[PDB]
């Protein structure tokens, strides 16, 4: 119950605070909600005048995204290219391991 | 490991809601990975990262941070993510920022930041992503703006903007995502998205657009355009010749 607004016992916090992304997590049966100055990794924070909430990064094989589409990094195997995820540097593109992207 | 921070053997140094009031000291120098997140450091003095050469990533979100020092972040050669969000800054860091060539993701969102001095940003020709939400901005910064010829996102979402006039993003050739959303923009001038040619997503839900933005004919990669929750009312025939590569359109409560 930390920069909750509102916090419940049973259902942990339930408004967080104004500039505040409220995160819902799941373990076991137990759902309860959070306040987190950033959302984790496979989430994109997502602002809103209400309430600011985090959501999947519906991108494949992705770990951190800047939005719904846009991957800041992508798993291991697959190279970055314009935020998307390809195990290969594509034509006009070379791979480069030292910071595992693709370069011209 | 000096106390309170907790490492690990990764150089990943984590010091989040310790309460300390300056930057910790008696830290190696090799820690890449450093945290200072929902501290109470009230203000950055000169150079005071003079021990921590190479760094890689810092955070210093909701740290209350007001005012950084031009010197402050001298020497951070290796710099690749900075985090300052949810702070008390009023105007860009721009003296603090002006030697960080490498840094790639730079994040801004969530302070009081009002303006923006026209210098900023100079030499940062490593950025990448660029957040800027939740601001009191009332116009884009197009000066400042031009400076980023490697950009790639850039997020303007929750700001007091109201208008973008022609060629403000012309020098942005590198973009692919930008988002405006829950702004009040409500005029768009004809050439205003002029250069973004390599533009994916444009992101324009909750506005006040009462005609269609012509302007989009640009966007030769455009995939989504969500500008729903708005004020248009006719789509005129023929308004997308300019994006054969459409994917999903979000007008509806419209
Ligand atoms: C933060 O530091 C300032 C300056 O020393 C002090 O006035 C303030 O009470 C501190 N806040 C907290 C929450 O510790
Ligand atoms: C980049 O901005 C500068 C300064 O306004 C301008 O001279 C130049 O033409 C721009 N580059 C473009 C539009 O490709």
């Amino acid at each position: 119950c930390k920069g909750c607004l509102s916090c419940s016992k049973d259902n942990g916090c339930s408004r967080c605070q104004q500039k505040l992304f409220f995160f819902l997590r799941r373990e076991g049966m137990r759902q309860y909600g959070e306040c987190l100055h950033s959302c984790p990794s496979g989430y994109y924070g997502h602002r809103a005048p209400d309430m600011n909430r985090c959501a999947r990064c519906r991108i494949e094989n992705c770990d951190s995204c800047f939005s719904k589409d846009f991957c800041t990094k992508c798993k291991v195997g697959f190279y970055l290219h314009r935020g998307r995820c390809f195990d290969e540097c594509p034509d006009g593109f070379a791979p480069l391991e030292e910071t595992m992207e693709c370069v011209e | 490991c000096a106390a309170p921070c907790s490492c690990d053997g990764d150089r990943r140094v984590d010091c989040s809601g310790k309460g300390l009031t300056a930057v910790p000291e008696g830290l190696s120098a090799f820690t890449q990975a450093l945290d200072i997140s929902m501290n109470n450091i009230t203000q950055l003095p000169e150079d005071a990262f003079k021990n921590f050469p190479f760094l890689e990533e810092l955070q210093l979100a909701g740290n209350d941070l007001s005012f950084i020092h031009p010197k402050a972040l001298s020497g951070l050669k290796e710099l690749k993510v900075l985090t300052l969000q949810n702070n008390q800054l009023k105007t860009v860091p721009s003296e603090a920022i002006r030697g960080l060539s490498a840094l790639q993701s730079l994040r801004l969102d969530a302070n009081h930041i009002t303006s923006v001095p026209e210098d900023s940003f100079e030499g940062l020709v490593q950025l990448r992503h660029l957040w800027l939400d939740d601001n009191s901005l009332t116009e884009v910064p197009v000066h400042p703006l031009s400076n980023l010829p490697t950009l790639q996102a850039l997020t303007l979402a929750l700001n007091k903007i109201s208008s973008i006039p022609d060629f403000a993003f012309t020098n942005l050739s590198s973009l692919v995502v930008l988002h405006l959303h829950n702004n009040k923009i409500r005029s768009l001038s004809q050439h205003c998205f002029d250069g973004l040619d390599n533009l994916e997503t444009l992101d324009l839900n909750y506005n006040n657009l009462g005609e269609f933005p012509q302007a989009i004919k640009a966007l030769p990669s455009l995939k989504e355009l969500g500008f729903h929750s708005n004020s248009i009312s006719v789509i005129p025939d023929g308004a997308f010749d300019g994006n054969p590569l459409l994917r999903t359109i979000h007008l509806y409560d419209n």
